[PDB]
């Protein structure tokens, strides 16, 4: 099968040089028709064409970051790489390299590979309890949450009672607030379960070597 | 640049119907060597788009004929037979018959079901929060269906736009419903300075808004 | 007509005067068109048969012999034996000019005064023959020393004003070519106006008139969208303005940097 795999540093500041590989395997760059292209795609958003590579070394840029591409390959190694000059915020986004020959352009894609450019530090998450508003619970069922804010770089893990409580969970995609991210998830119990039972939302921050635990706790009078 | 127009952005479609997705570029897609270099891909969460149609009409080696393309020029359209749990994606068109090579903003294949009317809960900020002179006010809107909502936050009756940070979770493998975070960031200081905070939820369910609110006051 | 015969035979042109040996004549060489203040004459007191010998060069319709015998208030006769000849309408229109007066007023000047049309073309910048704008224009009559009113709202390198007489080209003045030169690469813009709101969009191209927008590999048709906008936009130039039409003038240097992929 044609398999292509795209590597990289998963963080860069910005005005540095992102270096891009594309290995692959089950086709030749040497060829006749044989192309291979860039893309990318920033979380959520549509796609992006960077560049393109024939067989011939005829090389294709995007015009308006052209002056920043330079997409080249080694036929012998079975690689094509992408140099990207002073890089910035806009160029965070997953990068794909896709076998392209000039009947079917794009018709192999590599899984990607997360690009992330910021001038954030490292910086911890704080994990906020959400319990409801002081007063006992008349409903069926309660609903807690747990709020992961201002931490750099992506990702967090996060569960509820060291993973035993699964059902009735929805954790939401991380959102920039600058610089830094922010998630939060909400799990809902049965009204016996809760606060006669213990909860506590287990985060973890591997790039900032953080794991805190906060147990939900009834909120009291102000 | 070739602009690719592609609608509907959201298509909620049960299992076995059929779907149409439409793709208008800006400018004709017909290369000087007469070919048209329209494509189609599938995209699925966590994978790498996978070509379906290339060059207008031709499927691509095993995709099944129940994807079928047509159109010419600047029209294009990607019809799907008897839509499947697999197909269940986002589906862009491409073209590249210019430079640069451009692409369709997706659509997403979602599923169908009954209307849901989404659990509307509000938190206040945490004490730790408080400590830190901050004051964080969310509001989840869970397991809704349809995925339309609009979310109005409200301090002391009166309506509060901005730092407000909203998220959302695909559709539910499961329940096929939609959730929602929406957190109103406010200094401590602009948080002590009002009683009542209000979180309202516009949805197809009802015709008055699902109102959930505190005040800071309690117990 | 006893008295005068023609011989283009001799290389040259030759007017055999058959009178006899004892006559005296008076003979006028003229050109039959209003020419103004005292200009000198072609003249002659004579004592016939005489050949007077002309160059074919000299020849012209309205080339015409006056003649008279030399005697008190006599009568004169006047001959025009070049008003069909073929050699005589080629050198005509050889000596022929159309002119500027303002961009709305164009003059013809001839040796002779023919009845002519005339008309504006359009010259494309890949050397291929300038096509004439009939329709949504019409060949309008252009008379030698008196002014020709058109309603050009513009004037463009690109356009020629073309003259025709027995429904045959005799005449194609670049009129912008010098003034506003050379040729820009413009596409024509052809909205043919009529009833129930009608205006349908045509772009003149060399291998005919396109309408827009159409599904071809030829270059406005590809364009077609984003010709229909600079339109829309107000980036073309009105070149004619009518109750049932309109021309114009599209640039083409914004899309010279556009390129394909390659397959
Ligand atoms: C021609 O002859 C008449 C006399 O018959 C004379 O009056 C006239 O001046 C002559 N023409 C010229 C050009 O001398």
């Amino acid at each position: 099968q044609v398999t292509l795999k795209e590597s990289g540093p998963g963080i860069l500041q910005p005005s540095q040089t992102l270096s891009l590989t594309c290995s692959f395997s089950g086709f030749s760059l040497s060829t006749s028709g044989m192309g291979v292209s860039w893309i990318r795609q920033p979380s959520g958003k549509g796609l992006e064409w960077l560049a393109h590579i024939y067989w011939d070394n005829d090389r294709y840029y995007n015009p308006s970051l052209k002056s920043r591409l330079t997409i080249s390959k080694d036929t012998f190694s079975n690689q094509v790489f992408l140099k990207i000059t002073n890089v910035d915020t806009a160029d965070t986004a997953t990068y794909y390299c896709a076998r392209s020959p000039m009947n079917t352009w794009g018709d192999y894609w590599g899984q990607g590979t997360s690009v992330t450019v910021s001038s954030a530090k490292t910086t911890a998450p704080s994990v906020y309890p959400l319990a409801p508003v002081c007063g006992d619970t008349t409903g069926s069922s309660v609903t807690l949450g747990c709020l992961v804010k201002g931490y750099f770089p992506e990702p967090v893990t996060l569960t509820w009672n060291s993973g035993s409580l699964s059902s009735g969970v929805h954790t939401f995609p991380a959102v920039l607030q600058s610089d830094l991210y922010t998630l939060s998830s909400s799990v809902t119990v049965t009204s016996s379960t809760w606060p006669s039972q213990s909860i506590t939302c287990n985060v973890a921050h591997p790039a900032s070597s953080t794991k805190v635990d906060k147990k939900i706790e009834p909120r009291g009078p102000t | 640049d070739v602009v690719m127009t592609q609608t509907p952005l959201s298509l909620p479609v049960s299992l076995g119907d059929q779907a149409s997705i439409s793709c208008r570029s800006s400018q004709s897609l017909v290369h000087s060597n007469g070919n048209t270099y329209l494509h189609w891909y599938l995209q699925k969460p966590g994978q790498s788009p996978k070509l379906l149609i290339y060059k207008v009409s031709n499927r691509f080696s095993g995709v099944p004929d129940r994807f079928s393309g047509s159109g010419s020029g600047t029209d294009f359209t990607l019809k799907i037979s008897r839509v499947e749990a697999e197909d269940l994606g986002i589906y862009f068109c491409s073209q590249n018959t210019h430079v640069p090579l451009t692409f369709g903003a997706g659509t997403k294949l979602e599923l169908k079901r009954a209307d849901a009317a989404p659990t509307v809960s509000i938190f206040p900020p945490s004490s730790e929060q408080l400590t830190s002179g901050g004051a964080s006010v969310v509001c989840f809107l869970n397991n809704f269906y349809p995925k339309d909502i609009n979310v109005k936050w409200k301090i002391d009756g009166s309506e509060r736009q901005n730092g407000v940070l909203n998220s959302w979770t695909d559709q539910d493998s499961k329940d096929s419903t939609y959730s929602m975070s929406s957190t109103l960031t406010l200094t401590k200081d602009e948080y002590e300075r009002h009683n009542s905070y209000t979180c309202e939820a516009t949805h197809k369910t009802s015709t008055s808004p699902i109102v959930k609110s505190f005040n800071r006051n309690e117990c | 007509l006893p008295w005068l015969n023609v011989s283009a035979d001799g290389d040259n042109v030759h007017l055999v005067l058959n009178v006899s040996e004892e006559q005296h004549f008076g003979l006028s060489l003229y050109w039959n068109q209003v020419q103004g203040p005292p200009k000198p004459r072609w003249h002659k007191n004579l004592t016939g048969p005489q050949i007077i010998t002309l160059q074919h060069t000299d020849l012209v319709p309205c080339l015409c012999i006056q003649v008279w015998p030399l005697e008190p208030d006599s009568v004169r006769t006047n001959i025009c034996p070049f008003r069909e000849d073929p050699r005589a309408h080629q050198n005509l229109w050889q000596a022929a000019r159309l002119r500027l007066l303002t961009l709305q007023s164009w003059l013809l000047d001839a040796p002779c005064s023919l009845p002519a049309e005339a008309a504006l073309c359009w010259r494309a910048p890949g050397g291929d023959p300038c096509q004439p704008l009939v329709p949504p224009l019409s060949w309008e009559q252009v008379t030698v020393d008196k002014v020709l009113e058109f309603p050009l709202l513009k004037g463009h390198p690109n356009l020629c004003v073309q003259v025709q007489s027995s429904e045959k080209l005799q005449l194609q003045e670049c009129l912008w070519a010098d003034s506003l030169g050379p040729l820009k690469d413009d596409v024509l813009l052809l909205e043919t106006r009529g009833p129930q709101d009608q205006r349908s969009l045509c772009a003149l191209e060399p291998s005919g008139c396109t309408s827009l927008p159409s599904k071809a590999s030829t270059r406005a048709a590809r364009l077609g969208e984003y010709l229909l906008q600079d339109l829309q936009s107000g980036q073309c130039l009105q070149l004619w303005d009518d109750d049932l039409g309109a021309l114009w003038a599209c640039p083409m240097d914004k899309y010279i940097h556009k390129r394909e992929f390659r397959h």
